């Protein structure tokens, strides 16, 4: 009359705790080995809404990413000693790099040693007004810590799971724009491989789109929207720091040691990073052509962000455990009218004492790697943002850099969502109980 | 597959009942909660199985009409012009009533076998 | 089940043997209470179940048969007879009360 | 003996809540059922509701099972009824009353009105 | 109104009441049993926002839950609250008239009179499925 | 007494299947774990059990005539000369696939319950 | 013949971890809401005993409040650099406030600050024969930890809730003594609203008796247990700490501030709590009454207790967020006897390195609130001590205080046990 | 006809965590109470297959324990105030060394005298008086909380429902291989986690004569487990009689060390009974002469004077000694004794990078009561052409400690689940 069926196949949006599948501080704790070829079942006649601006995967990998760069930081070395009087003079640029003399107590607390260390100007704010005095950029309102030199943050591609009882739907529309019906969905028990790359303007490493560039906004006509574009076609980076360093420890306490460098062999040089120009201008005319669609009979105008802290208006990038912060201006400096047809050597700087969270009262220092350093990356999307307050004319302005940090696994996250199954269903059947 | 018959008929989708039942069963705090809560949610629905006569059962034909306020479309239609997700939004508002007979049609049937029954 | 009163009213003079009948749509097994509903005051309890004389009911008040058929009766409405003669199916159909006979005297 | 006395709000509004509470007295709670009855105006009296103290094992009149609400406070022995959106149609003598509890040892059990309280006139 | 059984009691309503009457609420019990995982889960979703000491409570509600179904399905008691079996009782368990027992004791005190023998009682009636599970093997007119 | 019958034949070692039911249910994250995982063992088997048509049974004959290989024995082998480690030890290999046609079948079976077999 | 029932309404008593519900530190933790109109059942003919000086549900109590006291101030701030030589002159009697200055190195390692602080007497002991040398009390023998001020500590009515296959056992006789037979017992799922108020000498916002007061003794006989009074009647006592006070912080490291007193405006005055002296008057004849009911033909006195220490010879609480330590002694100074007929303004100090668990290396330091503080709490009970050894006499001495902090929760969850329900069991029956 | 049978009396091996139950670190670990006696099934007519050198019984235990004594040592003292240079005089085995320590009061620096043992201090200068505690140039000196105890007591590993622990009851069994009298646990023995690198103190007797176990005796680099079936007593005696003092060096943190020695300063020696020790050796190579036949033994020791590889370290109860092996393995054999040993207050058990741990001492005088149960022996390499086979001390680590204790149990998983061929239809 009223018949139950358990293991109907059914489900309702869910927000549940997802675990993470591998294959340092990702592999420890990424710990699930994946499972080679995934079922990847196809769902022949269904039709699922997606929304990439409220899927709560991307909020749950930024607290996971938060709270495990916290647990990394936590049995490292702090740095509270060093925030004292620095009396610094130049290398060589001419003063980006500074030889820095302080008192410091030792690891034996009943002698003071006069240490060397060697700071980055961005690390160091002047005290007095003889150029010699300086200090650690927050050392007074925050507390520095010191990254452990055997835990390694180079992301790896990692997979989100499902636990049991939910599964993940995944869009293989190919040029879904992260919102609304998607009409050929499939099921999955993990993700693809994600890499937690973080950057502030160009996602480094990402994936690529299958047939064509795709812009996506929450709200294109919305000014306040970041617009993520992802790119078919990759565009190659290679990022280095030619100086050859050699490190030094200076011991602060019973085991705590503080590394900096030593020395640098052979002259100072700028840590440039290079982009192929002709590929740039290729992609750039392919993101102007899709991006016209939203923006219809506008000239497409990019410039650089407006002034601000290296955080806000440089390309922030994690390369081989530096932090460099290059000028992406040659990148964002042009003016396309839709008519048109068809290196880049970028300045960048290194900071030691980073603040990737925003968080109030703490910082990390990464220490000096010895050596040089090389990165060749893939620009694989772009975050801009429109400018505001512009309208009456027919030109159209975009400037690098989006939101916060979701905005870089949105982008890889877009096509995912988190579903409960509820397995018990009822039909009017027609047959007695007994 | 699991869910492959999410887009087929009600019908045919009740042979792959054996499909997800299996798959329903199976740092620290943060996962072991999971993992008791996976246990949770599996024995919320055997215990609503339990209160429904239905212990054991894949399908189960319980003793409650059909004939009151529920959208009831054709039975037909039902099976093979309509799968179970469409089904399940469908009813929705009903869920909770048609819950409740299935529990009040299962204490009289508990009366009989119980407090009437009462044989040995 | 309803229970209705089947005499509309069981008026006299005085000292008659005034009696009305408890009729129901089913049977109230031996739940057919009365109860006398007297004027300006909540009603008096008249007989429990389908006979059993209520507490401190007078002498005089008789009750009878059971269920579809009830009936209670004054053995003479000597006085403070004009109370309506209330009854109630107090079993499976809720507690639902009679229309009651205006009873007077 | 029983001495249960009603009180009641002096008026409601049309179309909106009313309430209304019994004071029991004299008596147990418990092992009793408490219950309202109302009679309308040149009306017979109609059931609205009962609940068994011990346990407020509540049962209610189909006609008003829609819109009524009966509880108890065991700490205070007293009862307390309620209707939504109570129309002017409603307005009766409200009274209240206990029923006893014939149990016996077999775990046979019937209900009727015993004790009844002055009735409290309300309208809405 | 009228009927046979005091639901209207409550959880424990007829605690106090004697083995036979009792024996009509043991829907009552067992419904506040057989639901502690389905209320509490509904009661979970009245505050999203809600460490060892709730895993211990919640495991151990489940180990609760499961060890008396276990046992239930090991007895060949599985969906029913009243049970018997082939196992006879012993006087040595408990010397009493039954109609004492069932009109002039209450469970607490049948429970308390009997509690020495609970786990012996337990075991037979184990030993004496296991019996039956192999006639309904065995004996294979039935097969 | 526990595991007493595993030195036994299986004839014999067939009447303490209770005996180890009884205990296969039976820093504080290792305890936890512990006892959850202890708990999805239980749950994982009786699951098994249960979708297949052997729920509540310590002897369960299923809708599985023996096919090529899966057993190298025969009945008085088994039950009278071996014991059930021995057994295992025989049949190490074909242990899968044959739960997904027990599987199938009792679905079936439960489908046809409302269909075609002693139907309704 | 055996036969199986299930859904026995039979239990057995039990120890389990009870849950928290509600409907802040409290808010937070006891996150669970409770039930609208929960469910209580009353069973006739049940006689069950409790004893509430062995109830787990008290040592359950007492184990979770320390629990969220200790977590609540894992991240604050501790008060370690401020152990220092401080230069105190009186800020007005005029000696209880004091205006300390420091030298206090800052979040600079090599930069020594001069700092002013505001502190109260109780909190500074001398250690030089100078006469404005001083120190923080303890801390060179314990650890002094800053209460975060965004952490509230304000005591909120929780609910103990039993998991599923447990229920509480309520006792409903109105006059109940705290141990042997109740006959008058009803099973919920979750305790009455209790507000962990922490005082040691009057129980404050607490229930009160239903009918008359109740007195309550392990053995009233051997003196050294702690006899619980409670109330029939609440007596309202208003507390006042009105000076106003300018809130001031001091860094004392990279994100880590200290909070003080930087100025008050207007006149320095003492704090104190009014309490009606007609209703205290009534209050203690009514427990007179009582406790000569209890100690037959005998005059009783009631004195303030023993001993120069202001934790256990004052009564004390935290009201408006602060510590008062008030005394006592004119609400305990009285002699009646049994031929009796039918404001009072109390002293209070201010503390703010509170040892409120009495830990061993560890101590709160609880920040000033600016503006004025305001306070009405209601006297629900009092805990008293009988003085021994007075066998040859016809007089009891009665003083305030009792002999444990579980006091002040047993006077709450006195009257609820916790019992695991065992529905299976097995008869004899006619087959 | 397929029939399913649950509750089968199967399992395979299988390693899974066990817990604890016990009767100190080892209290409110060990939380679960033990078997009200033994609770064991004998399993007749079964043959099950050990293997004592692959078991992860003891890997467990080796975790167990280290994650345990790292627990423990939290909530104490960090002895870093106190690595400070240091005045110290002879009294020159153990020194009275004074030092300038800021105490609990920021504004106060006191100067403090402690007396520390020769090998727990670093000279630091050229003036035979400065001096510096050991490792904590590099190391967090964390000292141990006087009030927490870590004696070994007897522990039972348990395992979970749906697990068993087998036991062999072969009285001679050679640690590996099919064991034909096994015996079904839920809980070991109580096994004492004792700490020692050679001597194996406090443990189990051999039920017969003497047992000698190898994962293969002509390998080289491993293990031997010599177990005996009687003990050997002997009484460590550290002879001085000391009275312990404080130094408080942070709010309510104090480092405790002996503020004075009353009566005579001597070095401590174990008492070893001289005819059980020489009954004991006698007994072991007789045995072991069964197993390296038409060979003489003698004992040659290993290296020098190194504390931690060559000399026999363990515990008594807070005072750690290390003992000069060479006064026990020296001997020839074909056809009391006084052992000096030295005490150190600053050890690192586990050989942990950054960390290691300061052990009070024990105020009066002690005597370490124990029994030597077995022996870990490692062979001399390269001597089988020399008609004399050389043995010394040593070798191997923590591991085999608990090793000669689990090697005759097992944990195995379960499978009551079995498929079985019936004679009866389904009958659909
Ligand atoms: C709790 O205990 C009381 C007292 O034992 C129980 O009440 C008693 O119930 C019996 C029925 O089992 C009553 O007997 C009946 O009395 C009427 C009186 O007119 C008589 O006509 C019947 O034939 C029968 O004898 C008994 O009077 C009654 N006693 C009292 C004092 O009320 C009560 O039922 C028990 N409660 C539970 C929940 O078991
Ligand atoms: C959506 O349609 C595309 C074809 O346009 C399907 O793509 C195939 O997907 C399977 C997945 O196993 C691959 O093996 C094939 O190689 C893909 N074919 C091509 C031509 O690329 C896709 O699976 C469809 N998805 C859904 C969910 O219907
Ligand atoms: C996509 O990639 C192909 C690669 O050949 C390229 O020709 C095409 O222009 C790209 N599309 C866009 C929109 O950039
Ligand atoms: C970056 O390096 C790769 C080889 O690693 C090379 O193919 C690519 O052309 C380089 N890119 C630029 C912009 O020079
Ligand atoms: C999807 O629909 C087609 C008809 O449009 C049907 O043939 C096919 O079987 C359906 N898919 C599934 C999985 O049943
Ligand atoms: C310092 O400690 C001693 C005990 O060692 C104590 O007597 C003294 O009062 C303490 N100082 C302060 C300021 O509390
Ligand atoms: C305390 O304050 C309350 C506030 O309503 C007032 O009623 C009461 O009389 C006051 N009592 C005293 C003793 O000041």
């Amino acid at each position: 009359w009223v018949t139950v069926y358990y293991g109907v196949p059914v489900w309702k949006e869910a927000t549940t705790t997802l675990f993470c599948a591998s294959d340092n501080v990702w592999a420890t704790h990424c710990c699930v080995p994946t499972d080679p070829s995934p079922q990847e079942v196809v769902l022949e006649n269904v039709t699922e809404n997606f929304n990439m601006w409220k899927n709560n995967m991307v909020e749950q990998m930024h607290e996971d990413i938060i709270s495990l760069w916290d647990q990394s930081l936590k049995p490292c070395v702090k740095l509270t000693p060093l925030c004292v009087t620095l009396n610094c003079t130049d290398l060589g640029e001419k003063g980006e790099i500074k030889n820095c003399s302080f008192n410091i107590t030792t690891s034996v607390r009943d002698k003071m040693q006069k240490e060397y260390a060697t700071f980055y100007k961005l690390d160091i704010v002047p005290i007095d007004n003889d150029n010699n005095s300086y200090r650690l950029i927050n050392c007074n309102t925050s507390v520095i810590t010191q990254a452990c030199p055997k835990v390694s943050f180079e992301p790896i591609p990692i997979h989100y799971c499902a636990p049991a009882g939910f599964a993940i739907l995944k869009c293989n529309n190919k040029t879904f724009n992260g919102t609304g019906p998607c009409t050929n969905v499939s099921t999955v028990q993990c993700t693809h491989g994600i890499r937690p790359v973080v950057s502030t303007q160009l996602l480094l490493n990402g994936s690529l789109a299958e047939e064509e560039i795709v812009i996506r906004s929450e709200n294109f006509t919305d000014n306040g929207k970041t617009i993520i574009v992802q790119l078919n076609e990759s565009v190659e980076i290679n990022c280095t720091r030619p100086n050859n360093n050699t490190r030094k420890s200076i011991h602060i306490g019973p085991g705590r040691a503080f590394y900096t460098t030593g020395q640098i062999i052979g002259n100072i040089r700028q840590a440039h990073c290079n982009i192929s120009r002709a590929k740039w201008n290729n992609t750039l005319h392919k993101i102007v052509k899709k991006l016209r669609e939203q923006f219809r009979n506008k000239t497409i105008v990019f410039k650089q962000s407006s002034g601000g802290d290296p955080e806000i208006v440089m390309h922030s990038f994690n390369c081989g455990g530096e932090f460099f912060y290059c000028n992406s201006t040659q990148l964002f400096n042009s003016t396309w009218y839709g008519n048109e047809s068809s290196n880049i050597t970028l300045p960048c700087r290194i900071k030691q004492i980073i603040n990737l969270w925003q968080e109030v009262g703490k910082a990390m220092y990464a220490p000096p790697i010895g050596g040089q350093i090389r990165c060749s990356s893939n620009i694989t999307g772009l975050l801009l943002t429109r400018d505001g307050g512009n309208n009456n004319i027919t030109t159209e302005i975009f400037r690098p850099g989006g939101g916060d940090m979701r905005d870089n696994w949105r982008s890889e996250l877009y096509k995912y969502k988190v579903v409960k199954i509820e397995p018990l269903g009822v039909a009017p059947t027609k047959c007695k109980r007994r | 597959g699991f869910l492959g018959a999410a887009g087929s008929t009600m019908g045919a989708a009740s042979m792959t009942l054996t499909v997800q039942a299996r798959q329903l069963l199976s740092w620290g705090i943060k996962q072991l909660q999971a993992r008791v809560l996976a246990v949770e949610h599996y024995l919320k629905d055997q215990q609503l199985l339990g209160i429904w006569g239905c212990s054991g059962k894949l399908i189960c034909t319980t003793a409650v009409p059909w004939n009151a306020t529920w959208s009831n479309k054709t039975l037909d239609n039902i099976w093979n012009n309509m799968t179970w997700m469409e089904w399940e939004k469908e009813i929705s508002n009903y869920t909770n009533l048609i819950y409740n007979l299935i529990e009040e049609s299962q204490n009289q049937q508990e009366k009989n076998e119980t407090e009437n029954l009462t044989l040995c | 089940x309803x229970x209705x009163x089947x005499x509309x009213x069981x008026x006299x003079x005085x000292x008659x043997x005034x009696x009305x009948x408890c009729x129901x749509x089913x049977x109230x097994x031996x739940x057919x209470x009365w109860x006398x509903x007297x004027x300006x005051x909540x009603x008096x309890x008249x007989x429990x179940x389908x006979x059993x004389x209520x507490x401190x009911x007078x002498x005089x008040x008789x009750x009878x048969x059971x269920x579809x058929x009830x009936x209670x009766x004054x053995x003479x409405x000597x006085x403070x007879x004009x109370x309506x003669x209330x009854c109630x199916x107090x079993x499976x159909x809720x507690x639902x009360f009679x229309x009651x006979x205006x009873x007077x005297x």
